[PDB]
């Protein structure tokens, strides 16, 4: 696959509908902990242990401590130059009547904080809740999300469970509900929102240029989306830190931090 | 617990 920035820029200059698939690497360049992969732990657990319906069923306080920590951590994190290049791209192209959409698995909203408006968050958001009784989804940026979680969620091994009674965990504020809230994030073993998948398909079907950023095109989630773009003859450009593009078929591979390559690519 |  080509590494010619000048050739990519020629496609970019003509593209009227860009899909940008954004993976964990974009968030990692902002220092956002993912609690996945080697070394990434919260206390003695990884996300595979806590981001599950079973974990929440048995230990909702521990799961809420985990997500509370991750919410509060965001107060010290900022979008990186990759987020900014992507947002600035959307803004500039939008004034020209050209579409940019970001499809991200990241749940930390740094794309939104950078100014991205056209955003499909396929794994949901740390800053949305869903009521386990009535289903309502709500924005929630409160620090702390409930009083009982103030000062909880410390990540250090040895930290004991807060063991907050479920009545004092975040509760639904719809009139006449009061049900127990969960984070509006996709957990292991769960379905994506079919409505989001429908929106994703529409974008993949109409785009004339696809970028895969901060992840590989041959693993989830990009592997679910990029192949059918490439099948239509649409160029796919990969921006990630792998030395070997674990793939041919795709037109471009640019190695490096997205905050180094994307400002130039999307200028 | 898996890969999403
Ligand atoms: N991890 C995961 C969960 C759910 C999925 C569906 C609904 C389809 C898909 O695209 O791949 C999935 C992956
Ligand atoms: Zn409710």
């Amino acid at each position: 696959p080509s590494s010619s920035m000048a050739d990519f820029r020629k496609f970019f200059a003509k593209a009227k509908h860009i899909v940008i698939i954004s993976g964990a690497g974009v968030s990692a360049e902002s220092g956002v902990p993912t609690f996945r992969g080697a070394g990434g732990y919260w206390r003695k657990w990884q996300a595979q242990d806590l981001a599950t319906p079973l974990a929440f069923a048995h230990n909702p306080s521990r799961v809420w401590e985990f997500y509370h920590y991750r919410r509060e951590v965001m107060g010290s994190k900022e979008p990186n130059a990759g987020h900014r290049a992507i947002a600035e791209c959307e803004t500039r192209l939008g004034k020209q009547g050209r579409r940019v959409v970001v499809i991200t698995q990241n749940i930390d909203e740094l794309h939104r904080k950078a100014g991205t408006k056209n955003l499909l968050e396929i794994h949901g958001s740390l800053f949305k809740t869903r009521c386990t009784s009535c289903g309502v989804v709500a924005e929630n940026y409160k620090s702390p999300i409930c009083p009982a979680l103030s000062g909880k969620g410390a990540p250090e091994p040895g930290t004991q469970d807060a063991s907050i009674p479920v009545e004092k965990l975040p509760r639904c504020e719809e009139a006449g509900c009061g049900g127990l809230l969960r984070p509006h994030v996709v957990w292991f073993g769960e379905n994506l929102d079919p409505a989001i998948l429908e929106e994703v398909d529409r974008e993949l079907a109409h785009c004339d240029l696809c970028l895969v950023v901060g992840t590989s095109s041959v693993v989830y989630p990009a592997a679910m989306f990029a192949p059918q773009v490439a099948a239509r003859g649409v160029p796919v450009a990969e921006f990630n830190t792998e030395t070997t593009p674990a793939t041919n078929r795709f037109r471009f591979h640019f190695q490096g931090p997205c905050g180094t390559t994307l400002p130039e690519a999307l200028a | 617990s898996l890969g999403k």
